[PDB]
């Protein structure tokens, strides 16, 4: 059988947020460095 | 104010006592450090580039001077020569090490931050000190400014009940932290306390001492120094030995350690100058402008060493230049004559800081002898117990 996903509401939101996370690795971990460097006296 | 309003008959014997050229006059409550700026003229804040670039040429001069002739008769040279090239190198780099204080609380040059920053950091290497390590205390000390148990980047003193509880604390004065005070309170190694001091900077080396949003300027800030005590002091000793690094390196060090030490405990340290804690009788502009001394040195050391010893026209005035803090005091005189306190270089003034200048008492509010002030508390030992036997 299959669900007929299309005439959902749920399953299309964590359809495409699982697609879109899979596609590609988007976390950035190191670009936080930027909050380390907000008073300096320079 | 301790030894406040009498006649000055009896506050000038008492100056001729201790050594100290002047008393200060009667100080009342409220009151800001930073009104008295109000009267010095507009163009004591002025830049000029000769002052300051002779202000760092003289003592750098004075460094390249002695090292050139400890080098050109490296070892073979006898004690007492060593010891003077040591004095002179010292007392450049003493010279170079208010320039950096100077650029650290950014009233060297504003034009240029930046390289101002790099100059700071640059010549704050050699010693081992952090330059915002070196600016934060500076600013809780100008906060906090004679205040009990809150300036502990100053002189702060050592009082009576803390020294009975640790009497109490260590079961006798026989312990080593009681003989370790002693030794270190009596002998003129005093003189060179503010080595303790350097070890108090790189506050465990812990970030979490600080504001996150400035840890990667704490971080670098610690690494001038590190850099330095990991690149050029193996080179020197690779090329000089252990007995060439106790030369060139370490005696100049001990020389502006000394420098540094004597200079901010004659500048904050006297028996007429009370440490109240606030709540319980604090003022500003009463504990710094009363409770302060400004020392007197002869012309050469007074281009040699930059200045270093006008503390009281920078901290009426935060952004007043350098050279410009001789100036600055011929007016405040004018002005506020009869409430300042000055001394002079005596061997007389250490020794009274060595020998009678000990302990401080908050109960007649002044230092006394430890020799005295250790027996006597053993006698109120003697009481409390004498009050225990029953
Ligand atoms: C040069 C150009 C200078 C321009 C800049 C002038 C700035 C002047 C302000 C500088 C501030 C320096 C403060 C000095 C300071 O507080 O030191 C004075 C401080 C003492 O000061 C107080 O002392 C108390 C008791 O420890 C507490 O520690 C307080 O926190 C501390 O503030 O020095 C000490 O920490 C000495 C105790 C450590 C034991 C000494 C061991 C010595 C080792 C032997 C030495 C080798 C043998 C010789
Ligand atoms: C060996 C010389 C010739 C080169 C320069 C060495 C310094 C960079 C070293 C030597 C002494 C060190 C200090 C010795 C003791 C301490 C305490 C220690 O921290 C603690 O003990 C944490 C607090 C606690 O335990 O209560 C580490 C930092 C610090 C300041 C050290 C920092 C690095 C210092 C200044």
């Amino acid at each position: 059988c299959l669900p007929n996903i299309h005439t959902s509401n749920i399953l299309n939101f964590t359809k495409n947020y699982e697609i879109f996370k899979s596609a590609k690795d988007t976390s950035n971990f190191g670009k936080k460095i930027i909050l380390n460097e907000m008073q300096n006296l320079t | 104010t301790s030894l406040d309003g009498l006649p000055e008959t009896q506050k000038y014997v008492y100056a001729d006592e201790w050594g100290f050229s002047r008393v200060g006059a009667d100080f009342p409550p409220g009151s800001h450090p930073s009104l008295f700026s109000q009267l010095l003229p507009q163009a004591l804040f002025a830049f000029d580039a000769r002052a300051a670039v002779a202000a760092v040429a003289v003592p750098l001069a004075a460094m390249a001077a002695g090292y050139g002739w400890l080098w050109y008769m490296h070892s073979i040279a006898p004690v007492w020569q060593q010891a003077l090239c040591a004095a002179l190198i010292g007392t450049g780099y003493a010279g170079l090490f208010k320039v950096a204080h100077e650029c650290a609380m950014m009233r060297f040059i504003p034009q240029m931050p930046g390289l101002q920053a790099a100059l700071g950091t640059l010549l704050m290497a050699p010693a081992l000190y952090s330059l915002p390590s070196w600016r934060l205390h500076h600013l809780h000390h100008l906060l906090h400014t004679n205040m009990l148990w809150q300036d502990v980047w100053g002189w702060h003193p050592l009082t009576k009940v803390e020294l009975a509880d640790e009497m109490v604390r260590s079961g006798g004065s026989g312990g080593a932290a009681m003989a370790a005070a002693r030794l270190v309170l009596t002998t003129p190694i005093k003189l060179f306390a503010s080595v303790g001091h350097w070890l108090r900077s790189w506050d465990g080396l812990d970030l979490r001492h600080f504001h996150p949003a400035s840890y990667v300027e704490v971080l670098s800030g610690w690494a001038a120094p590190l850099a330095f005590a990991g690149l050029v002091l193996p080179a020197v000793v690779s090329a000089g030995g252990l007995s060439g690094f106790v030369s060139c390196y370490l005696a100049p060090w001990l020389v502006f350690h000394f420098w540094l030490s004597v200079l901010s405990l004659t500048a904050h340290t006297a028996p007429h100058i009370p440490w109240r804690a606030e709540g319980d009788g604090w003022d500003a502009g009463r504990a710094a402008v009363a409770g302060t001394v400004t020392l007197r040195l002869p012309r050469p050391l007074e281009v040699l060493l930059n200045n270093a010893n006008y503390m009281l026209p920078q901290a009426v005035a935060p952004g007043l230049p350098m050279w410009s803090a001789p100036a600055a005091y011929a007016v405040l005189a004018a002005r506020l004559g009869p409430y300042l306190t000055e001394a002079s270089m005596s061997l007389k003034l250490l020794t009274n800081h060595v020998t009678r200048w000990q302990i401080y008492d908050e109960e007649a509010h002044t230092y006394r002898p430890m020799e005295e002030v250790v027996d006597e508390i053993e006698a109120d030992l003697q009481q409390l117990a004498a009050a225990a036997q029953q």
